[PDB]
């Protein structure tokens, strides 16, 4: 109730330089968990136009029609894309009431008055209140301009929901002293649910009758060709990771076609002379088809590419290339100067199992180079050894922070390749999973590199005070 | 799954019992001995672990 | 001093890993069984039509 | 002509013997006109078969 | 005095000679009142001649066939002892639901939840009985998931009867559209069904019964396809003409289970054909998730307890020898999962059991399939099935499950404390 | 008895070979 | 079909479970898994 | 039901269960004295009728319905041992022993 | 009922070695049952046969 008033007045304020409408929202347990909403840091939004893919970039066109072309130092167009995609995300107002409540009864017990056509029951466990802005460029609003919405957690993890403008205004567009006390007195018109694009998330929008947006005389139209262009934009924004997966698949098939399949051993597991390998080759084919079936954005290569996109990976890539491009050491720097020094790798893994038809996608694995040989030996993130290279019913894929490649059948034999992102542009690869860096809020220190205290944790069990 | 139930049993690999099944094959006087395994899991009378 | 049973180590002839121990593949049978799968998994089934046809089906 | 698809839907999907004619079953005449309002679902013949079974079931009662 | 009725019940549930037509009648009637009225004298004869020919009491393998005999067969065409048995069984369920709750200390409501749904889990509606034939009236704090997403509007549940809904009859193999007959069950018969499917069936059969679902779309089309079911009048000179005309499955199915010397096989088989107009559907395993009520949500709010139930399914006790092709087993729960009946039912489960013969157990140790083996997420975990394979078949050993169903809530502690339990 | 599990199932109880040392057709028809 | 290893004479092992185990299913389990991957 | 320990038999040494170890009434070696069909698993068993064992399936056959002379002309023989064409499962084996 | 004639009585000696929990006591041990085949548990004197 509280932050709706403030953000409504602030959108009355900033309408001269940025032309958005106040789209107040509430959410529920049907979108984010109670553990996930108790510690929720701040919400984000940025809406995608019908022809343009963002707002913060250039109005007509961009420079993001160039592919990354599998570069080494500049990961995805350098780091100007990092500040560019950070510039287009806006921070929105935010509050969480972490206790059970009935929305109509909560607004009746508070200052507002509900005037519904019928008093249905919305039984929700915790209410998070936020206002987003759908942007009207002219007075005209487009029925294919979609609105994205992030949920940022303190660790740095996020989920992504987005939704069009047809389901936000399916009825409320076809149905057409101080400010705070008259806003309290007249209040809310009605309430309806809105879906996302993929019909996953059911959240509710609140239409206030004292909104100044009703006094702007906004015009509206929802054409078919604009909705088709929004469908193609969403097709690209969904097809980014999946075309990366198909690039991986035909990469493995082409590198099997290249050397024929007489592939060397790259992992430290023993072998026995007596065991047949026709069975494990057929298991390799069946498990690669199974991995083609259960492919998903939550995978090894995508989480290996997520810290690649930021600026720190660019600085570390520059300094690692400068370190690896260094000549033979001279005695003049060995005898008096500061001496020189990549201890153990930080990989990711997909482990697919043919006999049970269960793949396990998000795996962290610290690899190591065995000292006696030139072979790779994997280890757990705790420190135990990983014994899936014993099991003849399994397979495992690997990916480096160098973005090299290992597809390992049982017996430690690895099909080596490199990932291919030549066939992919820049803007989808940025705005899908650009790794976001946290801004200062309550509970965190001023200078970077500090030990963190406990979270603020606006709590539903303790007295919140 | 309503048709894939006979497609689950078409493999012939046994399923291991979980810890809650591992906690009912003990008599009431052998639970408190060192031969029992799951004493590192029975931590609360309201929650299973 | 009779036929007793003790704990000998389990002897098993194995192979320690190397850099040039290759797993050879049967080309003319197994790659030609992979050939038809590689040519039949290119066309169609991109896993980019199912959820998009569902969100178009709810629309139409 | 409408009669050709009638013979199609009594020979191919229903497969009933043609001695079971219109001269004894009125529910044939009152239901097959409705069942000719649809061209799909012609592989699963058993659906239309048990549909005729439940229509002859709802026909003959004291209720 | 509910002793010899439970003796007769324990006789007639674990019997190897349960009559195989009863599962067909169970998936046919679905507890609809006109559906059961339409075959009233059919089930009357199928009770009285079956009981006089064999001392196992028929029709005791499902809830809806018993709670409808005890009220819609009060006419008096049966002897008083059989209707007296069914009335005693419903009275036993009444006894168990009176004992299992706390009647002296529940008053009114609490956060739109009755206090008796806090003390005991049977009166709670988040728990679901493992054989659902009607959807409940209270469906507010649950997320019923059929295949991938929950079913929150009412358009995915709409069936009619006698209107010839042809496109759903090609959709029994389909999984997405559910079909409810608009008889939403309120909590009295809901709790009675919950008790009959959790605390009286597996306490009497010693967890030997099982769950299967028929292939009833492709079963009625070669059970009632004969001309005797279409050329019905507004013969019968011998029994061989009847056995020739009725069809091979009904030579043996309705041979000595409904044929009295008064009515022949033909009239009784038309009487059975008379109620196919309430066809129902194929079985669907409704993976119903449910967050907890406002007491045990105090810790772990993200807990979402799964439970697996059936729709239009029959709780079977022996192998149907004659419907072996049109049946498919469904082990789905730690009650109703037994290996000898499934090995007589399916031939891959039989090979899997004769490979690992230590999975021949009764106390829930059978390996359930992976979507049904979230043993740390159900409401009925391993000590329930561990208890149900060693209990005596006594009424107190029936109600001991319902007294084991007391919850752990702070309100459960206050209520069990104020009653000195 | 279950304390004596560290005694009862050792293999030396089940070896009668020093005890054995110290102690001393057609079915068709 | 059979692989080509460098060290022609095979080695006896300590059989450490601290290291990785070596593909220890016999021919019965191989033929059974052939039937399970088939059906 | 009393012979096995039904609260304990879940685990394997060989493919035989724990129940085939804790009680000799549940294993596949103790043959009941009057058998009608041969059992299913004879891994640790070899049955003899002559001086030699009868392990391979070359000396087992069954045909009823064809009425052949070499069976009925050697009914009191020792070689052929015309078994039933129906192996016995675990349940019928242990209940025959019971 | 003379469709299903079986052969004569022949006593099956079974040479079955023990299981692998009692094997280590004399691992050259075998057992010797004397199960009969094609017969009957006769309890009376058959006065006609």
């Amino acid at each position: 109730m509280e932050t709706h008033l403030y953000s409504d007045l602030a959108f009355e304020a900033r309408f001269a330089d940025d032309e958005q409408l106040p789209l107040h929202l509430v959410l529920d347990q049907e979108v984010l968990s109670n553990e996930e909403a108790e510690t929720l840091r701040y919400v984000y939004y940025r809406n995608v136009d019908s022809a343009g893919r963002s707002t913060g970039r250039a109005p007509g066109g961009d420079e993001d029609d160039a592919p990354a072309s599998d570069d080494a130092e500049d990961a995805v167009g350098g780091d100007r894309a990092f500040d560019r995609e950070r510039r287009t995300w806006q921070r929105a107002c935010f509050r969480v009431l972490p206790r059970p409540l009935e929305l109509l009864d909560y607004l009746r017990q508070s200052g507002l008055t509900v005037t519904l056509e019928k008093e249905q029951r919305v039984r929700m466990f915790y209410a998070v209140f936020t206002t987003l802005g759908l942007r009207c460029p002219d007075n005209r609003l487009s029925g294919a301009q979609t609105l994205h919405l992030r949920l940022v957690w303190p660790d740095g993890s996020y989920r992504d929901w987005e939704f069009l403008a047809r389901d936000l205004l399916r009825e409320e567009m076809e149905a057409n002293v101080a400010r705070t006390d008259e806003w309290k007195g007249a209040g809310v018109s009605r309430l309806r649910e809105v879906w996302d694009v993929q019909h996953r998330v059911r959240l509710r929008v609140l239409w206030y009758v004292n909104s100044f947006w009703r006094s702007r005389e906004l015009s509206y139209d929802d054409h078919e060709v604009e909705l088709y262009r929004a469908l193609d934009a969403y097709r690209a924004r969904i097809a980014v990771e999946y075309v990366l997966i198909r690039a991986v698949r035909d990469e493995i098939y082409a590198v099997l076609r290249r050397d024929g399949g007489a592939l060397p051993q790259r992992f430290a597991c023993h072998v026995s002379r007596n065991m047949s390998w026709r069975v494990v080759w057929e298991l390799c084919r069946h498990a690669l088809a199974l991995w083609m079936d259960w492919a998903d954005v939550r995978s090894c290569i995508i989480k290996a590419l997520t810290p690649r996109l930021s600026r720190g990976a660019a600085a570390a890539a520059q300094r690692a290339r400068r370190q690896r491009e260094r000549s033979a050491p001279k005695p003049q720097e060995l005898l008096f100067g500061p001496r020189n020094e990549p201890a153990e790798q930080t990989w990711y893994a997909d482990v697919v199992r043919c006999v049970r038809a269960q793949v396990d996608l998000g795996v962290e694995v610290r690899a190591a180079r065995c000292p006696r040989t030139g072979l790779w030996i994997v280890r757990d993130r705790r420190g135990r050894l990983r014994r899936w290279l014993s099991q003849p019913e399994v397979c495992v894929l690997y990916v480096t922070p160098d973005l090299d490649f290992y597809w390992v059948l049982p017996g430690g034999f690895a099909v080596s390749s490199r990932v291919t992102l030549h066939g992919l542009a820049q803007r989808a690869l940025r705005d899908r999973f650009q790794n976001f860096e946290a801004v200062l809020a309550r509970g965190m220190h001023v200078e970077a590199g500090r030990q963190e205290p406990e979270t603020p944790r606006v709590s539903g069990r303790r007295l919140p005070f | 799954a309503a048709r894939r139930i006979p497609h689950f049993y078409r493999v012939r690999r046994e399923v291991p019992r979980t810890v809650n099944e591992m906690k009912q094959d003990f008599v009431v006087t052998d639970f408190y001995k060192v031969g029992n395994i799951t004493l590192y899991t029975e931590l609360h009378p309201f929650f299973d672990f | 001093s009779l036929l007793h049973t003790f704990w000998r180590l389990p002897v098993a002839v194995f192979f320690e890993p190397h850099e040039e121990n290759v797993l050879r593949c049967p080309e003319r049978v197994l790659r030609r069984l992979l050939e038809d799968a590689a040519v039949t998994m290119r066309g169609g089934g991109w896993r980019e039509d199912v959820l998009m046809d569902r969100v178009r089906k709810r629309y139409l | 002509k409408r009669d050709e698809k009638h013979r199609h839907v009594v020979n191919v999907v229903l497969e009933l013997p043609t001695e079971i004619s219109e001269a004894t079953h009125p529910v044939l005449a009152t239901m097959l006109s409705k069942y000719t309002r649809m061209s799909s679902l012609f592989n699963d013949k058993c659906a239309f078969k048990l549909d005729l079974l439940r229509m002859v079931a709802v026909s003959r009662t004291r209720r | 005095d509910y002793e010899e009725t439970l003796r007769l019940f324990k006789t007639t549930v674990t019997s190897p000679n349960y009559p195989e037509l009863c599962y067909l009648v169970d998936v046919l009637v679905h507890g609809n009142v006109d559906a059961f009225l339409l075959i009233r004298t059919f089930v009357a004869r199928c009770i009285v001649n079956m009981f006089h020919t064999r001392q196992l009491l028929v029709f005791a393998h499902s809830y809806a066939l018993v709670t409808l005999i005890a009220e819609h067969l009060a006419d008096g065409a049966l002897p008083p002892q059989l209707l007296f048995h069914y009335r005693n069984l419903v009275a036993v369920l009444r006894l168990v639901t009176r004992i299992s709750a706390l009647p002296g200390l529940n008053n009114g409501q609490l956060a739109e939840e009755p206090l008796s749904a806090y003390v005991n889990a049977l009166h709670d509606h988040r728990l679901w009985p493992p054989f659902v034939t009607h959807l409940p009236r209270n469906m507010e704090g649950v997320q019923v998931v059929a295949d991938r997403q929950p079913l929150n509007p009412a358009n995915i549940e709409a069936r009619h009867h006698g209107v010839s809904d042809v496109p759903r009859l090609g959709a029994m193999d389909a999984d997405e559209p559910l079909f409810v007959d608009d008889y939403r069950a309120t909590d009295d018969e809901w709790t009675l069904q919950k008790v009959f499917y959790l605390c009286l069936m597996p306490a009497m059969t010693n967890n030997r019964a099982c769950g299967l679902g028929l292939n009833l779309k492709t079963l009625l089309v070669d059970l009632f396809y004969r001309p005797a079911f279409l050329l019905m009048p507004a013969p019968e000179d011998s029994i061989a003409a009847q056995r020739q005309a009725v069809g091979e499955m009904l030579t043996e199915l309705v041979e000595d289970v409904a044929t009295d010397a008064h009515t022949p096989l033909l009239q009784a088989c038309r009487e059975l054909f008379l109620a196919v107009q309430f066809v129902g559907e194929h079985v669907k395993v409704l993976e119903v998730r449910a967050p907890l009520d406002h007491a045990q949500r105090q810790g772990l709010p993200d807990f979402i307890s799964r439970q697996h139930v059936l729709y239009n399914g029959c709780c079977v006790v022996t192998a149907p020898k004659t419907l072996i092709e049109y049946s498919l087993p469904v082990p789905f729960h730690r009650f109703y999962s037994n290996p000898t009946i499934c090995a007589a039912l399916s031939d891959d489960i039989k090979r899997y059991v004769t490979e690992f013969p230590h999975y021949h157990r009764h106390d829930g140790g059978f390996p359930l399939p992976t979507a049904f083996a979230h043993e740390y997420h159900n409401w009925l975990r391993s000590p329930f099935s561990r208890y149900s394979a060693t209990c005596p078949n006594v009424l107190h050993s029936v109600m001991t499950l319902a007294a084991m169903l007391y919850k752990i809530s702070p309100v459960s502690l206050v209520l069990q404390t104020k009653a000195h339990i | 008895f279950v304390d004596a599990l560290k005694t009862l199932c050792h293999p030396v109880l089940h070896e009668p070979a020093p005890c054995l040392q110290t102690f001393t057709e057609p079915m068709g028809g």
